RNA sequence: AGGAUAGUGGCCUACCAUGGUUUCAACGGGUAACGGGGAAUAAGGGUUCGAUUCCGGAGAGGGAGCCUGAGAAACGGCUACCACAUCCAAGGAAGGCAGCAGGCGCGCAAAUUACCCAAUCCUAAUUCAGGGAGGUAGUGACAAUAAAUAACGAUACAGGGCCCAUUCGGGUCUUGUAAUUGGAAUGAGUACAAUGUAAAUACCUUAACGAGGAACAAUUGGAGGGCAAGUCUGGUGCCAGCAGCCGCGGUAAUUCCAGCUCCAAUAGCGUAUAUUAAAGUUGUUGCAGUUAAAAAGCUCGUAGUUGAACUUUGGGCCCGGUUGGCC
């Protein structure tokens, strides 16, 4: 039984089924697809830079209440109008429109995390200096 | 310390089956008049363009600028 | 790639050669000549590395353009000459003759050997045919080409060389028996003698061969190279003599030699 | 929902919060010294034992 | 261009990096050797792991293997040699009963605690890589080096530290030399 | 302090020969040279030393004052980056433009004339970003006041038409709407503390500085 | 059958005939495709990657043509067209960095317009010349190896020693200790000197100097669960923020901001993207289909896959490769 040709010369059959039956991943079918390069608003990339165009209130879901202080950045490689994140506290004094920041992924290959709607990417870097680094006050972020 | 040697029966041959390097090193040799790589290398290039001994249009150049 | 190649970079010499990966980024490519550059040792690493008689490749190159080494009888000034399988060695200084042949273990032996025999040399019979007028002619497998051999001759056969003249001294038929040298495959440089011969017609013949300590194996036709008669061959043969013993002894070997 | 949320909030609580200073305090024995006084302090010194060693217990 | 140069990590990590029963346990070892990090007491484990790997894929060979004591020897020879097992108990399930702390004994930095002139290894290293410590006539200044129990008579003071003779060291020369000026007008 | 300290080294050393440009690796003092290598970090200006003695040379007096200003935009949305990276490139070469942004968010230019700003902007249809842009006056922002204590008191119905909040709005002291932008009365500074401190120096009760 | 080729051949030309491949996937499309050796992961089976140190191919902006030559449809050879661009006396001329450095761009993303043929080789009329091939050095937290950040003296005695553990005023010959107190010890670094080296810079060595806070000062992340470590102090009050997931935050927050303490790995540690394991969540090994997603409405049926049994078995003798306690 077990719905599976066993014989000894079904090899074919086998590869055929299992390369059909490949498809209804969401891995490899996204590999395969390549839709990080074609529908995606970063090119398969990890990290993309762009220009802070205005800021966003970004009410948070349920059960939690919060605005999370995002930033409209679209990114210079395609132009995308994409929603960046901005952590730790402040960090929104920090930046302005018309800055230039450097965004990555939000760690979850897509699917924002946590009470944020929509936003898919966190700020990294401002004015080429890390975000991190102005939060504690290391370095200045120039007036560039 | 541990290392190589080689000693040569006469002084004679020791110049002539050595390599040049330890020449100047050991003082049997002066390091001959030579510019850098560099400079040694731009001057066969502006050499190679001039098709002989050049002369003549050294002397045809001076007379262009005469007028 | 628009013709031959003139580099022959490191790591795609032949093994066997030995050559050290972190002395250079290239590795002397063998010129054309008697051998194919698979089997061949070039004069380089002949006089470099299997004897250390140079420092480096210019120490080398000092030594064969003052004429000092001859191959053959010759005296090849090139360093990269390719050298291969059984070449005489002469030098005028240090009286030594050396001979370059395979050791057990598939790789050119450092064996030495007296003037009176390192006069001759060996070669095997790659093809018998007739050129120009018809005179009968062999090729050795240096390339030496030997006319008018004894029609005896067959193709395969070993035919020794005074290499003072190019005449053929003594000839061995492919007589089962006799002593073969293999130059081909795991066998490769094991000395044994023919057990039987077997056809198998439409290409590359099959050769059984039993060690000297009754080690059987077979290996194929144009790898076996005769040396004589079993007790009689027309060379001497370097230390351990092509027995392929195991890889047990050898611990034995080399821990009674210096660990007692 | 609601969708025009306040940017003139941002930076209050790290803004507002009672400033502190780092304490003066001695330097400590790093690396394989560490490790010591890690392996000091997890089996010779056990100031808390009651039923077992609490890493970092309240002080009470 | 460059014929590669080969390089392999000599170290293995947890699958589960935080574990309460491991973490200690090798934390005691750590704490009863003095290993500066546990990338010591992995690449043991994983070089141990890498020795065992092949005795668990012989041991299903028979006692007739050739490749069995090809090996197996000599390594116990490189293991008596070094001491990390003994000249007796010559098979190889002792060595998977071996502990790490063979090799973390058989670290140089243990051995000279064992013959003194440190009171401490918090001592015998510094006394090691202060230019204090000799393994034979050579400063052997690594504490994992693995001993081939061979330098037990060798081993002593740096014959080139103060301790070993002929240096007075920086300090006693900057006062015993400095008195003279302080000696008083 | 540790600002503005760039550690680097002369990448190359070019002696100006007219438009000729040439490699030297030794120039004495007291010559006219030229550098490479280092602008990427430098603001179109600064003093380059080897030792921490020094402190800056003095900033140059301009002679002439930014004086216009005019407000650039983009033709279009995807050509927003081009020249605004290059909008900075146009400020180091220059040691006048000065480049800002305006309140509604337009970048504005600082030529030192009429004839400068046309000049430092052809380029940003041919050199810096040439993808053409479009030349806007600059629009000037202002605020909005009352100084008349509406007598209607305000009021307003809350969207569920059940809360009522009264409101009236009076004039702020410029002097106090000073002091609030100068710094002096923050949110920083606490309620206690805010309070008292302009209690006296501007005239107000003491309730409403602690409201 | 000829022509062409170095030769074979529809390679081309004439005549002749209707052939060729295909559900065992032809053909067409896609490729974020140069192929392979290999790389990562790896119980086994495998999966993914393989531009990249070697072999092979292709290219020299894009096609196309050709001379020389043994070897080229060459491009650090040429000619033309197309794109770009350079100098200009405007008439013209001269080009091809996917060679080594470097520079305008693109981007998340990548080093010196350095030294030298000293070594490995290669070419040449060829010992000598050349070689950005190669090598050396600079930059380099790609990655990998090893291991600095520190010890000796006792700090209220807050430990079996002891006169049988007594009074812990006695060396409680060993462990813990209030930024208190002194003696050896150096590296990191600096530097004569040799040297390594083509030459040096470094290593290894060494003069001499170089530690008290040894300010020559270790960080990166966490402390609710997963998961190692707080219900400790202060602030905030569904705000700020944290949180990979659950979730924390409404005036007592173990989760926010801090400080202390404690963890973790440690000169490294996080984060992002992709991928492998986990994933027996791609399944041959090895899934599930009554209800959780899934048995075609049912039957016939070609290709496929699979396909009952039966055919010289057995018995003797001989030769000759073994362990054990009858060497
Ligand atoms: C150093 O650079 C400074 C100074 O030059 C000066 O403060 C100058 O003043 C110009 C204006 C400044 C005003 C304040 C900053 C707030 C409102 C700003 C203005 C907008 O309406 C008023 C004047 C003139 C405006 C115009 C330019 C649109 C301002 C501006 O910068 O936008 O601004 C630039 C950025």
């Amino acid at each position: 039984g077990k719905g599976k040709p066993r014989g000894l010369n079904s090899a074919r059959k086998l590869r055929v089924h299992r390369r059909n039956n490949r498809w209804a991943e969401n891995n490899y079918k996204k590999r395969l697809l390549g839709t990080a390069f074609k529908s995606s608003p970063f090119g398969g990339s990890s990290h993309a830079k762009g220009i802070v165009l205005e800021k966003l209130g970004i009410e948070s879901k349920q059960p939690n209440s919060a605005i999370r202080k995002c930033v409209r950045v679209q990114l210079i490689k395609n132009g995308k109008k994409v929603t960046a994140f901005v952590p730790n506290d402040g960090c929104l004094n920090f930046v302005d429109e018309n800055d230039e920041v450097l965004l990555a992924g939000f760690g979850r290959k897509g699917k924002a995390k946590g009470d944020i709607p929509g936003v898919r990417f966190k700020v990294v870097k401002v004015s080429g200096v890390s975000l991190l680094a102005l939060w504690k006050e290391k370095k200045e972020k120039p007036r560039s | 310390s541990v290392g190589f040697g080689l000693v040569y029966n006469s002084v004679a041959e020791a110049k002539k089956f050595e390599p040049t390097y330890r020449l100047v090193r050991y003082g049997l040799a002066e390091k001959v008049e030579k510019a850098s790589r560099q400079q040694r290398k731009q001057k066969k290039n502006r050499d190679k363009k001039i098709f002989g001994t050049g002369k003549r249009l050294a002397k045809k150049v001076a007379r262009r600028n005469a007028d | 790639a628009r013709g031959p190649k003139k580099h022959l970079k490191r790591l795609a010499a032949p093994h066997h050669w030995l050559l050290d990966k972190l002395s250079g980024c290239y590795a002397p490519r063998p010129s054309a000549g008697p051998h194919k550059l698979r089997e061949s040792l070039p004069l380089i690493v002949f006089l470099r590395n299997r004897l250390k008689y140079a420092l480096n490749g210019r120490e080398v190159k000092a030594i064969l353009m003052q004429r000092h080494v001859k191959v053959d009888g010759k005296v090849r000034t090139d360093t990269t000459y390719p050298a291969g399988f059984m070449d005489v060695i002469t030098l005028d200084a240090t009286n030594e003759n050396f001979r370059l042949v395979y050791d057990v273990k598939g790789r050119f032996a450092v064996h030495r050997i007296t003037d009176e025999e390192a006069s001759y040399k060996l070669g095997k019979v790659k093809k018998v045919q007739l050129g120009k007028k018809g005179v009968p002619y062999v090729v050795t497998h240096d390339g030496r080409t030997i006319r008018y051999p004894d029609p005896n001759i067959k193709v395969n056969d070993t035919v020794k060389i005074d290499l003072a003249s190019g005449k053929i001294t003594d000839f061995i038929k492919f007589d089962a028996g006799k002593l073969v040298y293999v130059t081909g495959g795991r066998n490769l440089g094991r000395i044994g003698t023919i057990v039987h011969k077997e056809r198998h017609d439409g290409g590359f013949d099959l050769v059984h061969i039993k060690d000297s300590l009754d080690n059987t194996f077979v290996t194929r036709l144009n790898n076996v190279f005769v040396i004589g008669e079993q007790g009689k061959p027309y060379i001497s043969l370097p230390k351990g003599k092509g027995i392929k013993l195991s890889i047990a002894e050898e611990r034995d070997r080399r821990r009674a030699q210096q660990g007692l | 929902a609601k969708v025009h949320g306040s940017l003139a909030r941002a930076g209050k609580v790290k803004s507002q919060t009672p400033k502190v200073e780092k304490t003066e305090k001695p330097k400590k024995p790093k690396g394989r010294a560490y490790k010591r006084l890690l392996y000091t302090r997890r089996f010779v010194n056990v100031t808390l034992v009651n039923g077992k060693r609490r890493m970092n217990p309240g002080p009470s | 261009p460059r014929a590669p140069r080969t390089y392999s990590k000599t170290y293995s990590t947890p699958k589960r990096p935080y574990e309460s029963s491991r973490l200690d346990a090798e934390l005691k070892l750590a704490g009863e050797f003095g290993l500066k990090n546990k990338k010591e007491i992995y690449r043991i484990s994983f070089q141990l792991s890498k020795i065992r790997r092949a005795a668990r894929d012989l041991l299903t060979r028979d006692e007739k293997d050739p490749k069995r004591l090809f090996e197996g020897n000599a390594l116990i020879r490189r293991l008596v040699r070094v001491g990390v097992l003994s000249e007796d108990k010559k098979k190889l399930d002792y060595v998977l009963a071996l502990k790490v702390e063979d090799f973390l004994e058989r670290r140089l930095q243990t051995q000279v605690y064992k013959l003194g002139l440190a009171k401490s290894v918090h001592h015998a290293r510094v006394l090691i890589t202060q230019r204090h410590i000799a393994v034979g006539k050579q400063i052997v200044n690594i504490p994992s080096f693995m001993v081939r129990l061979d330098s037990e008579k060798h081993i002593d003071f740096a014959p080139t530290s103060p301790f070993g003779g002929a240096r007075p060291g920086r300090v006693a020369r900057r006062n015993a030399a400095r008195k003279a000026e302080a000696s008083g007008e | 302090k540790k600002d503005d300290l760039f550690i680097k080294a002369i990448q190359r050393v070019v002696l100006m020969m007219g438009r000729f440009v040439e490699p030297i690796d030794d120039c004495p003092a007291g010559n006219i040279i030229g550098l490479v290598g280092i602008d990427q970090f430098l603001l179109k200006t600064g003093t380059l030393t080897t030792s921490e003695t020094a402190h800056n040379m003095k900033v140059m007096k301009f002679s002439v004052s930014p004086v216009v200003q005019v407000a650039v935009e983009v033709k279009n949305a995807n050509d927003l980056p081009k020249l605004v990276e290059g909008l900075k490139r146009l400020s180091k070469s220059d040691p006048c433009v000065l480049t800002y942004m305006s309140e509604s968010g337009e970048h504005i230019v600082a030529g030192t004339g009429e004839l400068h700003l046309e000049i430092c902007l052809q380029d940003l249809e041919h050199d810096h970003a040439g993808v053409p842009l479009k030349i806007s006056p600059p629009v000037v922002a202002y605020r909005e006041t009352v100084e008349s204590e509406s007598s209607q008191t305000a009021l307003s119905k809350s969207p569920n038409k059940h809360n009522r909040i009264y409101l009236k709005a009076e004039p702020i002291d410029e002097e106090v709407s000073l002091a609030i932008e100068n710094g002096i009365i923050n949110p920083r500074d606490d309620f206690k503390a805010r309070a008292r401190i302009m209690a006296d120096d501007y005239g107000w009760d003491v309730t409403d500085a602690r409201k």
